[PDB]
């Protein structure tokens, strides 16, 4: 069902997505242990993800939430990093596969800081780093994140001790 | 898990590090659409 459409670097859509990536990098309290040491990325490719079935079920759910929340879906664009990106884009997100308890329980996690999502691309705490070099700060291997449309609805506010 | 009753998601908002932005959690897959796939390298600082 899924096709991937390459965006050209001159496309305004490429540029606005890249700008969100680059500008939401921060320093992390682990000094780069999980995700590596960097202030910015080299963006190699941006692809639009097109899947009619996944989109229709997104918009169907969005309408339900919105009607539960004074006609406010509370839709954001957020980063997601994990090792399951290739399954997600073909099969969609699936809460049944998301059974790992984290800081906020089991569930599907997103971040405003792209650098936060970057810490998880090779796994929890960055796992053992890239498959080729076992380096969590590898400057050579190619990484992937998703920039996702997410319906929050009424969101429970959890202040965290981080 | 499940959203807390009467809510559709959780917002995890850092309260110590004032420069860290939020994380969010959802509990249904249909509440997100993976719209862009970004392929990149991290860059070594100069
Ligand atoms: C092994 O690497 C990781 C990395 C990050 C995570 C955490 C984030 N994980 C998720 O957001 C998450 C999202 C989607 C999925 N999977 C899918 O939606 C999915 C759909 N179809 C498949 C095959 O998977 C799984 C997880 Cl564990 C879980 C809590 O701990 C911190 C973040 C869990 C495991
Ligand atoms: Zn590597």
């Amino acid at each position: 069902g899924t096709i991937l459409i390459d965006l050209s670097p001159d496309d305004k859509e490429f540029q606005s997505v890249e700008e969100e990536m680059q500008s939401t990098v921060r320093e992390h309290r682990d000094g780069g242990h999980a995700g590596g040491i960097f202030n910015r990325y080299n963006i190699l490719k941006i692809q639009k993800v097109c899947n009619k079935k996944l989109w229709e079920r997104y918009t169907h759910r969005r309408k339900e939430v919105s009607e539960e929340n004074h006609n406010h879906a509370n839709e954001r664009m957020l980063f997601h990093g994990s090792p399951f990106v290739n399954a997600i884009i073909h099969k969609g997100f699936d809460e049944r596969h998301a059974y790992i308890g984290g800081m906020f329980g089991a569930g599907i996690y997103f971040a405003e800081n792209s650098s936060k999502s970057n810490q998880y691309v090779y796994g929890i705490g960055g796992g053992t780093g890239c498959p080729v070099h076992k380096d969590r700060s590898c400057y050579i291997c190619h990484r992937q994140l998703l920039f996702c449309r997410v319906t929050l609805g009424k969101s429970f506010l959890q202040f965290s001790a981080m | 898990a499940h959203s807390p009753p009467g809510h559709h998601s959780v917002t995890g908002r850092p309260s110590v590090n004032g420069l860290a932005l939020a994380e969010y959690v959802i509990y249904r897959g249909e509440q997100a659409y993976p719209e862009y796939l970004i392929t990149y390298q991290i860059m070594r600082p100069e």
